[PDB]
DNA sequence: CCCTGGAGAATCCCGGTGCCGAGGCCGCTCAATTGGTCGTAGACAGCTCTAGCACCGCTTAAACGCACGTACGCGCTGTCCCCCGCGTTTTAACCGCCAAGGGGATTACTCCCTAGTCTCCAGGCACGTGTCAGATATATACATCC
DNA sequence: GGATGTATATATCTGACACGTGCCTGGAGACTAGGGAGTAATCCCCTTGGCGGTTAAAACGCGGGGGACAGCGCGTACGTGCGTTTAAGCGGTGCTAGAGCTGTCTACGACCAATTGAGCGGCCTCGGCACCGGGATTCTCCAGGG
C-alpha cells in the first residue's frame, strides 16, 4: 500500500504546473489509478527486456528501450 | 513473363480445417495476405533490434519468443509461445 | 521573539495564480523520492522475485511519469474549460483519456 | 554563423502623477489658530474635521532643539533599541537596531539600496519623552490620561512596545523618521484613533479621504482584495484632498480618515495617537474593520476593549459616584487622589454604542479588565444613566470642561 | 544415393512454408546469420493467429446465413473481440464499415 | 408527418449497416488531380490509388465525427459545432 | 473551386454514419478544410515516392507507403 | 614514399567525422553495399542540425545573462521554435520544465 | 579496460563557431549525443527502406537526399539538402 | 545618585579553508589512410504491349431551392453546499557516515553450428472451364409513429 | 385505428470461385571449413542495510463566500416534404505512351597488407562561493567608588 504515499499536495503541485486553478475532491483517486496503469505497463516491458539479457539488475537502458517502444522517447540517460 | 508469390494456398488450407463448408472471396484473401506480411515484418524488426542490443550477430528462437511476448497482448502471447515451443520440439526430434 | 504591541504598518484564488507562476518556472521533481521508490518496487515485485534497481532507472521512471501526468492535467484543463467551468472533475479526465485513444 | 534560416526574447500605479495631478482638490482641512483648539471646540464639533496649525502658538507643544538629528534620537532611546522599519517597496516590516537605522539614515541618498521608513518608534519612558509635549487640549480628552487606572500607567518601565511588559496602551508619543521618496499607502490609524502630527523638520504630502460609509466599504474591499499595489485608492473614491504639510505645521487627523503619505525631503516628525469620547461610533467601526480584515494584534491598539470598559466605569463614577472598580483599584485610586448633568449628544450617542458593543461580545472576546468588579452591574448602570441623561440640553453641555477628570 | 526429399513443414507439422520464411529472413537485411529454429517458430505463430481470425470470421459469416466470407465478416470479428482489437487498433480495412453503436442521449 | 428526431435515427441505423462509399467518384478524382498539380506537372494516376485515398479519407472523417459527437455530448448538448471539432483535433495532437 | 464538389448531403451521410443527430450550419467549411489538409499531407509523400523511382505514374504502392508512414496502415490494396 | 595522409572530413570541409559514420553505416545492417558520397552528405546534414540547435540554445542562454548552457535553455529553444518543435514532438527532455502558459478564462 | 565513443569533441568544435565565449555542462552534452543518435537512426532506417523498395542492394547519396526530404519539415530540408550537395561537390572535386 | 572600569559580545573588513565543476596537457593504442586487384551491380540501348486518357449519348438518381413550425440553445435568478485560506501540532523525508557482499564486467579456449557449392527434382504458379451461391423482381404480415 | 417503414418468401439469371494440368526454378540432400559463443575463472564496483540529528512538509480543524446546478422564458435555426434542374454512371471507340523485359560493357566498391596519428583516459590547474574564525572596534552590563 505505497500508492497512498503519493500525497494530495503532490497532486496539487502537478496540477498547478499543468495550469489548473480549482480542483474537485475526487480527482486524487482517479490520478492514482492512472499512475498505476502507466507504471505497470512500463515496468512490465522493462522487466521483460532485463530478463532477456539474463540479468538480475534493471539498468537505465532497459527503461529507455521500454519507453521508446511505447513512443515516449526520453533524452538524458544514455 | 514474371510470376509473383502469395500465401493464398496456405490460408485456404488453414480455412479448410476449421470450416470445411465455408468459402472465401478474393478481397478477403488480399486482406489476409496484407495481415500476414504486417505481422511478419513487426516480429522480424523486433527480433533484429533485440539481437543488436546484446552485441550479437545471429537470430535464434529465443529472440523470436521474446519478440512474441513483447508484441502480443494477454493470452495470445501465451498460446503463441506454447504453439511455437511445440513446433520446435517436434521438429528437432525428427 | 517577544510579541510587540502598538507597532504600525499598513496591510480566494489569488494565491493559486502565484503558485501556478512559481511552479511553471522551476524544474525540479515535484514528488518525493522514497515513496516513489517503494511504489515502484512493490509494483515490480509482481513480475519477478528478488529484483534490484539502479538509481538512474528510478530517476528516469519518475521523470517520465511526472511528464505524463502534467500533460494529462493540461488536457483535462482544456476539457474543463470547454464545458464553461473552472473546476476539473473526473469526467474531464475520462473524456481526455477516451479521446486520446488510451481507452 | 551563416547559412541559417534566419529573433525573440527568452506598485503598478505611478506615484509621480498622483503628486502632479490637480484632481485631488477637495477642501476638508480647516486652518486654525492654536488658541481656538480647546475642549469647548471639541464638545461643539466632536473633532470631526482635520485641522492644520501653521504655527504652534497657543497649542502648548514642546519640541526638541530645531537641529535635532536621528543620531540624537538614537542616543535618547538607545543604540540597541529594536525598531520596526517599513520597506517602502513592499509595505512590509523588517527590524533593526536604532544604530543600524541611524547608519542607513546618514547614508547619502545615492548610496541607499532601498527606501526604508520608520513610522512606529514609541518613545515614552525614554530620555526623549520629556523633550516632546503634545497639544494641551489632547491631554484633557485622551482616554489614556483620563480613563486608564493611573497606578497602572505610572508603573510602566519598559520603553519598547513589548506587549507582556505593557501596563497601559503605549501609543502616545512616536518619532517618525523618513527619507526622501518614502511613501505609506492608504490606511486608517489603529483602533480608529485620532492623530496629532508635528513636522519638526522637512515636509510631508498627505492624500485625505473622508470616512463616509461608502469610502469605508471601498477601503475594506480594497484591503480584502489584496490589490493595494495595483490600485491607488484616492482614484476609487468620491472625493480626496492632497495637501502639503510644511515644517512647523501641526496636523490633527480625526478618527477614521483614510490617508496616504509621501515624503518629499528627509524628515523628522513627532506625533501620537489618542482615543476620545466624542467619536466613539467611528472608533468602534474602525476596530471592526480590523477584525474582519484580520489585522494581526501587533498593528492594533493595545488593550482596546479593556480601555472601553474603564471608560464606562469612569462615566458612571464621575456622574453618579457609584464605582464599579474592585476594592483594590478603588484604594489605588484614592491613594493617588491624596498625592442635573448635561452630556453632549456626541457622548450620548457614543456611550450607547459602547454599552451595546461591550454587552454583546461573547466571554472570550469581552476582555473585561482586571480592575472591574461586576461588569453586568456596570452595564445595567450605564443603561439607567443614559435614559436619565437623554434630555441633556445641548447648550448647557458646552461647558469647556470634560465630564471625566481626575480630582 | 540421395534419399527422397521431405519438406521441413512436414517434419514440424505445419501448413505454412518454412523454407520460404527462411529465405525471407536471410534476404531481408535483419542479421548477419540466421539460426535454424527461427523459421518454424515464426510459421507456427503466424498459423495460429491466422486460424484464430479465420474461425472468428467463419462464425460471423455463419450468423448471417451465408457460406462465404467477405471483408464485413472480418471487420465484425476483429472489432467484436477484446484482444484482436488491441493488436490491430490502428489498421483500416477496405469495405469494412463500422460497428452498430448509438449514444443513449440521442435515443 | 414525423416529429423531428425520428428520420435521423432511421438514417443512422441505415448507414451503420451498409458498407459502400458515401462520396461521388468524379468530384473526388477532380479534387485529387487539382491538389496533385501543385507538386509536379503531367502526372498520371492508376485506377486504385484514388480508391485507396477515398477509403482512407472516409475512415478519417468518420472517426473525427465520432470524437466530435463525444465532445458535443460532454457540453450538455445534442448539436455539434465547430468548437467541438477544434477541441477534438487539438486533444488528438493534430493541432 | 473543386473543393465545393464535396456536397452537403455527403457530409450529412458521413455524420450519420458517425452517429450524430443534429448538425449546425457551420460544420461544412471546417470539414472541407480538414479534408484538404489531409489530402495534401498524403499526396506530398506519394509524389516524392513516385519521383524517387524515375517514373511519371503514381501507383497504389506509393499511396500505401505514404499512408503507412503516418501510422494509418491500410489493408486490401497490396503489401 | 607513400603520400602524406589527409582525412576525408578536411577534404570535404567538415568538422563531423566521415570515417566513423562510414563504419557505422557499413556495420549497421542497412544495405549490402555503401556508396562513397553518403557519409559526407549525412555528416553535413547532422552538422547543420547541431549548429542550428546550438545557436538557438546560446541565444536563449545569453538572454538570461548567463555564460553556460543547461537543459532548460535547450528546452526553451526547442519548444519556442515552430519547425524544430514538429521534429521533436514526441521527445521528453530531462529537467527541462514547461513553457509559461495560463488560460485567459482563469486570470 | 575498454573505451567508449561519443560526439563531444565535434559538438565543442561546432559550439566554438557560433558562440566562442559560452560553455556547456555535461547534461546538455548527453542530450546532444542522444539527439544526434536519434536523427542518424531515423535517416539510416528510412534510406534502408527506400533502397529495399526499388530492388536495389546499395545506399547512395540519392537515397539520403530523398530520406532528408521525407523526414525534415519545411525550409529545414531545403537548407540541409543545399549544404549536403555543397559538401559532396567540394569533396569530389579533390 | 553620577562615573567607571572587570568582563562581553557582535559580526565581520577580512584572513584563511575547501569542495566544486570545468578546462588543459601526455601517453599511447587502435582505427582511419594509402596502394592494388577484381568481379559483379548498375547504366544504357532497344522492342513490346497493357492500360491511362479523351469522347459521345442518354437514364435517371441525386442535388437544389423553398415553406414552416417547433424544439433545442441561450440568458437570467436563486440557493446551498463544497472548496480555499490560515494556524498549529505531528511525522517522516533528507543527509552524513560505515559496513558487507552480490553480481556485473573482462579474458582464455574449445568446438559445433552456420555459411558457401553442386546437383535433383517436385511444389506452386500461370492458363482453362463448369456450376452453384448470390441479386434482384414482387405480392403479403407485422410492428411502429401520429 | 390508420398510414407507413420493415421483414417474409419464391424465380431466374449469372459470373466468379474452385478444380484441373504443364512445367520450371527454388528447396532439399550431402560436403567442407572457420569463427562465434558457451563456459569457467577472477576481480572489484555499487547496491542494500543500519543509525542519529534536523527541520520542512503533511495533516487536522474552522470560517465563509463563490461557483455549480436547477428552474424558467424567449426566440430563431434546423429538420421534413415537395417540385425542378443537373450531371454521375454506364456502355462502347480510338490512340499511344510509358512501364516492363532482354542483352552488353564497364567502372566502382569489397577485400588485403603496411603504416601512423587522433582521440580517449588519467591526472594537474583555476575561478568561484559556502562556511569558519580568532579577535577585536565599538559600544556595553554592573555594582563598586565619589
Ligand atoms: C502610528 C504612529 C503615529 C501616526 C504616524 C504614522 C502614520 O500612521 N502615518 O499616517 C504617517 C505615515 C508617514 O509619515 O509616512
Ligand atoms: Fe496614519
Amino acid at each position: 500500500d505505497n500508492i497512498q504515499g503519493i500525497t494530495k499536495p503532490a497532486i496539487r503541485r502537478l496540477a498547478r504546473r499543468g495550469g489548473v486553478k480549482r480542483i474537485s475532491g475526487l480527482i486524487y483517486e482517479e490520478t492514482r489509478g492512472v499512475l498505476k496503469v502507466f507504471l505497470e505497463n512500463v515496468i512490465r516491458d522493462a522487466v521483460t527486456y532485463t530478463e532477456h539479457a539474463k540479468r538480475k539488475t534493471v539498468t537505465a537502458m532497459d527503461v529507455v528501450y521500454a519507453l521508446k517502444r511505447q513512443g515516449r522517447t526520453l533524452y538524458g540517460f544514455g | 513473363r514474371s510470376r509473383k508469390e502469395s500465401y493464398s494456398v496456405y490460408v485456404y488450407k488453414v480455412l479448410k480445417q476449421v470450416h470445411p463448408d465455408t468459402g472465401i472471396s478474393s478481397k478477403a484473401m488480399g486482406i489476409m495476405n496484407s495481415f500476414v506480411n504486417d505481422i511478419f515484418e513487426r516480429i522480424a524488426g523486433e527480433a533484429s533490434r533485440l539481437a543488436h542490443y546484446n552485441k550479437r550477430s545471429t537470430i535464434t528462437s529465443r529472440e523470436i519468443q521474446t519478440a512474441v511476448r513483447l508484441l502480443l497482448p494477454g493470452e495470445l502471447a501465451k498460446h503463441a509461445v506454447s504453439e511455437g515451443t511445440k513446433a520446435v520440439t517436434k521438429y528437432t526430434s525428427s | 521573539a517577544p510579541a510587540t504591541g502598538g507597532v504600525c504598518k499598513p496591510h480566494p484564488g489569488t494565491v493559486a495564480l502565484r503558485e501556478i507562476r512559481r511552479y511553471q518556472k522551476s524544474t525540479e521533481l515535484l514528488i518525493r523520492k522514497l515513496p516513489f521508490q517503494r511504489l515502484v518496487r512493490e509494483i515490480a515485485q509482481d513480475f519477478k522475485t528478488d529484483l534490484r534497481f539502479q538509481s538512474s532507472a528510478v530517476m528516469a521512471l519518475q521523470e517520465a511519469s511526472e511528464a505524463y501526468l502534467v500533460g494529462l492535467f493540461e488536457d483535462t484543463n482544456l476539457a474543463a474549460i470547454h464545458a464553461k467551468r473552472v473546476t476539473i472533475m473526473p469526467k474531464d479526465i475520462q473524456l481526455a483519456r477516451r479521446i486520446r485513444g488510451e481507452r | 554563423r551563416y547559412s541559417q534560416r534566419l529573433r525573440r526574447r527568452y506598485r503598478t500605479f505611478d506615484l509621480e502623477e498622483k503628486l502632479h495631478t490637480n484632481k485631488y482638490n477637495a477642501n476638508f482641512v480647516t486652518f486654525m489658530e492654536g488658541k481656538d483648539f480647546n475642549v469647548e471646540y471639541i464638545q461643539r464639533g466632536g473633532l470631526r474635521d482635520p485641522l492644520i496649525f501653521k504655527n504652534s502658538d497657543g497649542l502648548g507643544i514642546k519640541m526638541p532643539d530645531p537641529d535635532f538629528t536621528v543620531n540624537d534620537v538614537k542616543m535618547c532611546v538607545g543604540s540597541r533599541r529594536m525598531v520596526d522599519v517599513m520597506d517602502v517597496n513592499t509595505q512590509k516590516g523588517i527590524e533593526m537596531t536604532m544604530a543600524q537605522w541611524t547608519r542607513y539614515y546618514e547614508t547619502p541618498e545615492e548610496e541607499r539600496e532601498k527606501l526604508y521608513n520608520v513610522i512606529s518608534l514609541e518613545f515614552s519612558h525614554t530620555r526623549l519623552e520629556n523633550m516632546v509635549q503634545r497639544p494641551s487640549t489632547v491631554d484633557f480628552i485622551d482616554w489614556v490620561d483620563n480613563m486608564w487606572p493611573r497606578h497602572l500607567k505610572e508603573s510602566q518601565t519598559e520603553s519598547t512596545n513589548a506587549i507582556l511588559e505593557m501596563q497601559y496602551p503605549k501609543v502616545q508619543k512616536y518619532c517618525l523618521m523618513s527619507v526622501r521618496g518614502c511613501y505609506t499607502d492608504f490606511h486608517v490609524d489603529f483602533g480608529g484613533t485620532s492623530v496629532w502630527y508635528h513636522i519638526h523638520q522637512g515636509g510631508k504630502v498627505f492624500w485625505l479621504i473622508p470616512p463616509t460609509a461608502h469610502n469605508l466599504e471601498l477601503y475594506e474591499n480594497w484591503l480584502l482584495s489584496g490589490k493595494q499595489g495595483d490600485i491607488f485608492l484616492g482614484d476609487r473614491v468620491s472625493d480626496c484632498q492632497r495637501i502639503e504639510l510644511k515644517q512647523g505645521y501641526t496636523f490633527v487627523i480625526p478618527s477614521g480618515w483614510i490617508h496616504a503619505v509621501y515624503t518629499p525631503t528627509d524628515t523628522l516628525v513627532f506625533g501620537g495617537n489618542f482615543l476620545h469620547s466624542f467619536n466613539i461610533p467611528m472608533q468602534l467601526k474602525i476596530y471592526n474593520i480590523e477584525d474582519r480584515t484580520r489585522v494581526p494584534n501587533k498593528f492594533r491598539y493595545p488593550f482596546y476593549y479593556e480601555m472601553c470598559w474603564y471608560v464606562l466605569e469612569r462615566y458612571v463614577y464621575c456622574i453618579t459616584n457609584r464605582s464599579h472598580l474592585t476594592k483594590e483599584f478603588q484604594k489605588e485610586s484614592l491613594s493617588m487622589d491624596l498625592e442635573q448633568v448635561h452630556l453632549t449628544h456626541f457622548e450620548l450617542e457614543g456611550l450607547r454604542c459602547l454599552v451595546d458593543k461591550l454587552e454583546s461580545l461573547p466571554l472570550h472576546k469581552k476582555c473585561v479588565p482586571t480592575g472591574i468588579e461586576d461588569e453586568d452591574a456596570l452595564i445595567a448602570d450605564v443603561k439607567i444613566l443614559l435614559e436619565e441623561l437623554a434630555n441633556s440640553d445641548p447648550k448647557l453641555a458646552l461647558t469647556g470642561v470634560p465630564i471625566v477628570q481626575w480630582p | 544415393a540421395r534419399a527422397k526429399a521431405k519438406t521441413r513443414s512436414s517434419r514440424a507439422g505445419l501448413q505454412f512454408p518454412v523454407g520460404r520464411v527462411h529465405r525471407l529472413l536471410r534476404k531481408g537485411n535483419y542479421a548477419e546469420r540466421v539460426g535454424a529454429g527461427a523459421p518454424v517458430y515464426l510459421a507456427a505463430v503466424l498459423e495460429y493467429l491466422t486460424a484464430e481470425i479465420l474461425e472468428l470470421a467463419g462464425n460471423a459469416a455463419r450468423d448471417n446465413k451465408k457460406t462465404r466470407i467477405i471483408p464485413r465478416h472480418l471487420q465484425l470479428a476483429i472489432r467484436n473481440d477484446e484482444e484482436l482489437n488491441k493488436l490491430l487498433g490502428k489498421v483500416t480495412i477496405a469495405q469494412g464499415g463500422v460497428l452498430p453503436n448509438i449514444q443513449a442521449v440521442l435515443l
